[PDB]
DNA sequence: TCAGGATGTATATATCTGACACGTGCCTGGAGACTAGGGAGTAATCCCCTTGGCGGTTAAAACGCGGGGGACAGCGCGTACGTGCGTTTAAGCGGTGCTAGAGCTGTCTACGACCAATTGAGCGGCCTCGGCACCGGGATTCTCCA
DNA sequence: TGGAGAATCCCGGTGCCGAGGCCGCTCAATTGGTCGTAGACAGCTCTAGCACCGCTTAAACGCACGTACGCGCTGTCCCCCGCGTTTTAACCGCCAAGGGGATTACTCCCTAGTCTCCAGGCACGTGTCAGATATATACATCCTGA
């Protein structure tokens, strides 16, 4: 019989992994391409700097990590484990982001 | 000692707006309280993007930056247009 | 000759001039340029103008011929973009909306 | 034949793709993930992005510039309250 | 190594005392020490080792390459292509493997459509030659590595471009004889990579190949010169305003002489036309078409930036696009189920003039092949291809290592009802022969005439049995027409050179 | 009698419609002053200042106390419990 | 002195209300009596420090005015 | 006379003379005492050492010699008083503290 | 063009502090970064302070207001020893 | 399902009063006028940097699938919270009494701005080796099913 | 109450590339004068904050009582996790080519500073009417029982 883990053991196994490590976590092209084009609908032909790109990179997954975090409390508190899109919104909500 | 508000302006604004229509202390201290609030708000982000730009000097098109900055949204339109028209009258006459 | 005042001349409500001796008296910039005032005075303007109104329309549905902070809260927190601008502000005897959760209402 | 016209389909939020979501929930500390996160989070960063981008290239157009730079991103970042270091 | 320097200096030396002055103009090393004491102080038969027959001026450039081996010296074989200078690369590595009995550790770079046709020659003419293709994912690589390269079980290795570049320090530790590099185009430049870590590797001999010389400047001349000979040069800006570029600014044209004395038994370069090998040219067409009245309608859309609310950082892409074809913007085709058809042809500027030729070398028995920049052009043209049900096979940027060979096999297998071949530009045109095809038609011009050049001699080589017809399309009243007088400026700003070369 | 939950939604909307302060003057002052006493010593507070100190106060609390009622609703109930408010503050960042 | 107590149960079910609380558990009074406590201490301190720093021994009502601006929460209607 | 800057004579390392500058052209008053830039420049130094500190031990503590921005990182927020100051940055490459909630590990 | 930075004084604090340990490139810049920022929180503070109590100078007593509003506690307590130990230090030498 | 009792809430009308709308008088701050000079605008030049495509590799996303475990719904029960009532308690309002300290004016001096001459500390450019990040094998530890 | 497989850590060797030290120069920091005004300090006024007492009454409090809701337990099923396999697009090198952002020099007009003068705005009365307050009737709505 092939040898599989019981589920949750590779999900806190990659947590430790990735609280433990600092790289980025998107793709730079697919995230470059997403801020090029919201950016086209406020001033045609723009043109970025790499760091520019690289700086909206770190601001949006530290504000993503936050996010995650705050919904994990609030999952725990209606007592699942499974985070929702309510859970999300509660957060928001009370963040004063909605 | 004499102090200064906004009041004999924002009581022209109310009677042009609603021209029967009162208000009381409490209403007028807010409204004094909102406008110096504003102003310092619009004041210091026009001082920043001043500094910003290493000019010394600031300009209505600082102001209407910084305007465009704090305002929210069809709010910002409008402020922006009533004050390009102010301007313009102004220089014309 | 005779003076016209700047407000007047911009068509304006609010001081043109008190507002250049505010900016010029604030530490903003070492130089304040000569339209910067008209423009400040005209957003002032608009702004006031602008809850005036809301808060009129208030107090008139209230039956009331005089506006209160209750009015102007209600204007502000009625209109979602002045409500944003006003997120981090307080109204001294102001209330709140009436609002009650769905849930908790009988069925 | 009518083979130039398969790929027609990026629509670029989609690239943030699920993986990537599940990494970053990973890093926050989750341990399970619903499967309707993936549109909430990516409409989440949509109007983040939204609201820093307008106020970056806001200042930029001021500066009557053409290429946003990190500074005008930080400084944007800053104006709303998010202070971000290690990029001048 | 210094004794080599003394070796070396004897024939430098033997040439004009203007390396004595270049050694004198350094603003200076021990080099001068074995400079100041010397200041004061075969094979004409083709060799049997081969198999087959060698060609007049290929026994006379193997010639001049064994006397730069025994003047320990190095050059450029700039012959012209498709002139057997593969079997000149071949028959001189039979002569160190036979006259000086030295089969050792040898180092060949060709491009990836390429590493194929190498590996035949060789083994078509010497097969005492243990050769490789080292292609294959990291763990191919990986057993080639460690069983055989690491072995020193062989003689020649045939890599591409970029797999030296991976397998750098598995490659240092061999010191080779030679670091043969065909097409050598991309070390024009200085910071490439491919230059940063050729000049590490460490072989007796070095000795650089081309298709054609130089591309645009005494800059890019002392690109690939400095890889010859480098202990010698070692310096930047000094052989560039030591000649001042063709007098740049007196236009004296006669200092030209200095440099082109120093090259000419310094480097080995010949034409197709003295020694003709199959004693027919090649014809020469540039199909002015009109642009499409359809696109005509995009094309103002594009200059007056009327469709709208997109992207145009780079309006040279933009309008060599809408010059190249309608539909790549990405809506011009409005059908929701793609209509393929008449439409296409009837739409796209050039087709029409395509179909026309098409219809017409189909009888009269002309083989086509057609070169483009856009792999999406070309997936277009392989639609139309499946509308007018041609056989063919498509050979584009990153396709496969053996889907090329096959291709291209079944394309030049003989009786091929292959009428067309759809192919890139960069990527096809570097050195493959298609002699089985005759005519060579450019879908659009490149920036790069020289790389036009490569890429129109495909099949006008050695073994051309029919005349080539080239027609190259440009459209009328377009930026392409700047495209083409832009590319001839740089044309005659290196050819009256070139040609100065072999008179003078 | 009046069954459970019908006086508090009546008092819900009663206090939802008025405006004036909920907590009496001279206890909230007492505590003003004592809070005071341990920064310094003796001082010394305007009427306003106090009235100032009870609006932001009470305003405070009645938001506080919608973040609440929100987590609890969140958690399938209609009490309001002290994890709930402490989760509240935790996301709004206070801790 | 025990004056946190001061604030009593029916002001804070008071406050609760006009948040639209319907049912309130049993430990929420010491709760949001902690609670208040902490939001007093923090705003009052900045008070006294602007205050001290004027070299007054009165608390003004701008004091807790610009303490509260600091801190974040504006307020309309104290004076300026 | 002899030059001896501002800085030695404070017995500082941070310049007092650039800040002194800094604080003139930033528009912040009309004058500048002449202690205010010693007392800020002591101050910058103050919290600068402290940190430092801090992440230099937690640099140690992973058996390097060179801080970096997740060294950085854990020093602020293992820090409680630096956690509070600052409570709103984001420091770039930083990643986060390893935490994972009480319920979700096996019992 | 010159560009000007706090280097050569943060990386003399580190010799001070850790007398071994080095500093990357990135965690320099962060560093740059921090003490830009808390200087312009100080000076701010400091600011509205003169211009709340109608003054025109910002003297060391501002600056110690500010720093007792803007740092926590123990930072608040060591850093006004600090700044006052400097100050003494540079009027009586 | 509805009826009727019971309770709270809105609607109507008559009466005070104190907060606001308005008029007077005055004085100080804004407008008019004029000058100097420096900041901002404009032109020309250059050179680095951003963009778009492809080529080729290869790591990651996409996809399918079994299965298990967690979301979710229902049920019971027991106690904690809401509603009401009588008793107590302290808030609120008024009044009298007193003085600390807020707010203002007047003097004058010491401290900060500004300028000019001088010099040395910090910045950009340049070279070099040691800390660090793999890379492979081997050893240990963890997880999971018996 | 177990070995077996996968994950992870230990240790040594290797290549590299960026941190750290040296060096010329230039421009900002220091030193020394003069000068003008901000504010430090004294002295005076009178506001408004603190303290206490008396009396009314509305809220707080303590207790009884009942039920609605929180919470524990059980079963079910659906949807997420884990892993193997195929496909796709990210990633880096490369090639051109312009364009845009920085620099430099010169010019002019727009803003600060100064002075004169008068009317707009502020402090201070004054009447009066919108709202607060008190009663009375109408109606909605909740709740137990049929
Ligand atoms: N001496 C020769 N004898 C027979 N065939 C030849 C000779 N020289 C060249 N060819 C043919 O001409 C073609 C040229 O190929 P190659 O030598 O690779 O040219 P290049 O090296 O210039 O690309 C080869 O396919 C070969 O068959
Ligand atoms: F003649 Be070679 F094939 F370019
Ligand atoms: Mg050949």
């Amino acid at each position: 019989k092939p040898h599989r883990y019981r589920p949750g053991t590779v999900a806190l196994r990659e947590i430790r992994r990735y609280q433990k490590s600092t790289e980025l976590l998107i793709r730079k092209l697919p995230f470059q391409r997403l801020v090029r084009e919201i950016a086209q609908d406020f001033k045609t032909d723009l043109r970025f700097q790499s760091s520019a790109v690289m700086a909206l990179q770190e601001a949006s997954e530290a504000y993503l990590v936050a996010l995650f975090e705050d919904t994990n409390l609030c999952a725990i508190h209606a007592k699942r484990v499974t985070i929702m899109p309510k859970d999300i919104q509660l957060a928001r909500r009370i963040r004063g982001e909605r | 000692s004499r102090k200064e508000s906004y009041a004999i302006y924002v009581y022209k604004v109310l009677k042009q707006v609603h021209p029967d229509t009162g208000i009381s202390s409490k209403a007028m201290s807010i409204m004094n309280s909102f406008v110096n609030d504003v102003f310092e708000r619009i004041a210091g982000e026009a001082s920043r993007l001043a500094h910003y730009n290493k000019r010394s000097t600031i300009t209505s098109r600082e102001i209407q930056t910084a305007v465009r900055l704090l305002l929210p949204g069809e709010l910002a339109k409008h402020a922006v247009s009533e004050g390009t028209k102010a301007v313009t009258k102004y220089t014309s006459a | 000759a005779k003076a016209k005042t700047r407000s007047s001349r911009a068509g304006l409500q609010f001081p043109v001039g008190r507002v250049h001796r505010l900016l010029r008296k604030g530490n903003y910039a070492e130089r304040v340029g000569a339209g910067a005032p008209v423009y400040l005075a005209a957003v002032l303007e608009y702004l006031t103008a602008e809850i005036l109104e809301l808060a009129g329309n208030a107090a008139r549905d209230n039956k009331k011929t005089r506006i209160i902070p209750r009015h102007l809260q209600l204007a502000v927190r009625n209109d979602e973009e002045l409500n944003k601008l006003l997120g981090r502000v307080t109204i001294a005897q102001g209330g709140v909306l009436p609002n009650i959760q769905s849930v908790l209402l009988p069925k | 034949g009518a083979k130039r016209h398969r790929k027609v389909l990026r629509d670029n939020i989609q690239g943030i793709t699920k993986p990537a979501i599940r990494r970053l929930a990973r890093r926050g500390g989750v341990k399970r993930i619903s499967g309707l996160i993936y549109e909430e989070t990516r409409g989440v960063l949509k109007v983040f992005l939204e609201n820093v981008i307008r106020d970056a290239v806001t200042y930029t157009e001021h500066a009557k510039r053409k290429t946003v730079t990190a500074m005008d991103v930080v400084y944007a970042l800053k104006r709303q309250g998010r202070t971000l270091y290690g990029f001048g | 190594d210094l004794e080599g320097t003394t070796k070396r200096f004897e024939h430098l030396l033997s040439l004009s005392g203007l390396f004595k002055h270049f050694i004198e103009s350094k603003a200076d090393p021990k080099f001068r020490q074995v400079l100041d004491v010397l200041e004061e102080n075969q094979f004409r038969e083709s060799p049997a080792y081969v198999n087959g027959q060698l060609r007049p001026y290929q026994i006379q450039g193997v010639n001049w390459l064994v006397s730069l081996h025994k003047n320990k010296i190095a050059g450029i074989l700039a012959d012209e292509m498709g002139l057997g200078k593969t079997l000149q690369t071949i028959s001189f590595l039979g002569y160190l493997r036979y006259i000086e009995k030295i089969p050792g550790p040898f180092l060949v770079i060709a491009p990836k459509s390429t590493l194929n046709n190498w590996l035949r020659e060789i083994n078509r003419w010497t097969p005492d030659v243990n050769a490789f293709i080292l292609q294959g994912d990291k763990e191919e690589r990986a057993e080639l590595i460690q069983k055989k390269l690491l072995g020193c079980d062989f003689d020649v290795v045939i890599a591409s471009y970029e797999i030296i570049i991976r397998e750098k320090s598995p490659l240092k530790k061999i010191n080779w004889e030679y670091i043969i590099i065909d097409e050598a185009h991309r070390i024009k430049n200085e910071e490439s990579m491919l230059s940063q870590v050729l000049r590490e590797f460490t072989s007796r001999n070095r000795l650089l190949i081309t298709g054609t010389p130089l591309q645009n400047n005494l800059h890019e001349l002392w690109a690939l010169l400095n890889f010859l000979l480098p202990d010698i040069f070692s310096d930047a800006q000094d052989f560039d305003d030591w000649f001042s570029s063709e007098s740049t600014e007196e236009d004296q044209d006669k200092i030209v002489k200095q440099l082109h004395t120093v090259l000419q038994p310094f480097l080995l370069r010949r034409i197709k036309s003295d020694v003709e090998t199959s004693l027919l040219p090649k014809k020469e067409l540039n199909l002015y078409v009109g642009m499409s009245s359809m696109q005509k309608k995009w094309y103002k859309k594009i200059l007056e930036k009327d469709e709208s609310k997109t992207r145009l950082l780079n309006i040279m892409m933009q309008l060599r696009k809408c010059c190249n074809h309608p539909y790549l913007f990405d809506g011009a085709e409005p059908g929701p189920p793609y209509t393929t058809d008449e439409h296409l042809v009837y739409n796209a500027a050039k087709l029409q003039v395509l179909d026309k030729l098409l219809k017409k070398l189909k009888e009269e028995g002309s083989r086509v092949l057609i070169f483009s920049q856009m792999s999406r052009l070309l997936d277009i043209l392989e639609d139309y291809c499946y509308f007018r049900n041609y056989e063919y096979c498509r050979i584009d940027g990153s396709t496969a290592h053996e889907d090329r060979i096959q291709a291209i096999d079944d394309y030049n297998a003989p009786d091929s009802k292959k009428f067309v071949f759809l192919l890139t530009t960069r990527a096809g045109g570097l050195g493959i022969n298609l002699t089985s095809a005759d005519v060579v038609v450019l879908y659009d011009s490149d920036w790069n005439p020289q790389a036009d050049l490569q890429a129109m001699d495909r099949a006008h080589r050695i073994g051309q049995k029919k005349q080539v017809k080239v027609f190259r399309l440009v459209t009328d009243n377009s930026v392409e027409e700047k495209i083409l007088e832009r590319a001839t400026q740089k044309l005659r700003l290196d050819q009256l050179v070139i040609q100065q070369n072999r008179t003078s």
